[PDB]
């Protein structure tokens, strides 16, 4: 058994650990806040309707 | 209820007395105005859905959003409540003239009206209107004297609701 064959090659990948997600978070927070917006429009619209005319 | 002789007859009983000149002059005063209340009352109850059918109409005109969606006498059943109580309004009215004291319109129109109105989302303001209204014609129909007497118990009904 003389070719040469290759058994445990490296990763692609670092070593580090996983970046944080701070920024990204912010932005998603940004995107919920955006999104509540569109149905806290409705539900004001419900709010300001007259008192007792059903 | 109390009307204007029993009202009088009260008022000497809280105090232990037997009548005097002035209560028998009170008694003569309502005595005299009899033939005149009970005149006024028949053509009032002869003349009654004429009589709420022209107060409503002169309401709805002087306010129109009353019957247009969103007022409070916008549905059938709310229109039909509506004209309910203002003929409830034009007899017990009779009723006060006809007693000549207005203990019966507390007694058992004014006493919780204000309240339940608030509660119902009911207009006050228009509800004085439509008072005003039945006042007019009433004593258009009925003439002088008697639309003076009627006036003091539509006024009492105006009062007790302002």
């Amino acid at each position: 058994m003389q070719p040469i064959i290759l058994r445990t090659l490296s990763a692609r990948r670092p070593v580090q650990g996983r970046p944080n997600l701070e920024t990204y978070t912010s932005e998603v927070e940004r995107w919920k806040a955006i999104a509540q917006t569109q149905y806290a429009l409705e539900l004001a619209k419900e709010m300001s309707r007259p008192a007792l005319r059903t | 209820m109390q009307d204007a002789i029993t009202s009088v007859i009260n008022t000497y009983d809280v105090q232990g007395k037997y009548f005097d000149t002035s209560a028998f002059d009170k008694l003569k005063a309502y005595y005299a105005t009899g033939e005149l209340r009970v005149r006024a009352a028949g053509t009032i109850s002869a003349n009654a859905a004429t009589i709420i059918k022209e107060a409503s109409a002169k309401l709805f005109s002087n306010q129109p959003d009353l019957v247009r969606p969103g007022g409070n006498a916008y549905t059938t059943r709310r229109y039909a409540a509506c004209v309910r109580d203002m003929d409830y309004f034009l007899r017990y009215a009779t009723y006060a003239m006809l007693a000549g004291d207005t203990s019966i319109l507390d007694e058992r129109v004014l006493n919780g009206l204000k309240e339940t109105y608030n509660s119902l989302g009911v207009p006050i303001s228009s509800t004085v209107q439509g008072i005003q209204a039945m006042k007019e014609v009433t004593g258009s129909l009925v003439g002088s004297g008697a639309a003076k007497e009627m006036g003091v118990y539509f006024d009492y009904l105006s009062s007790g609701l302002s």
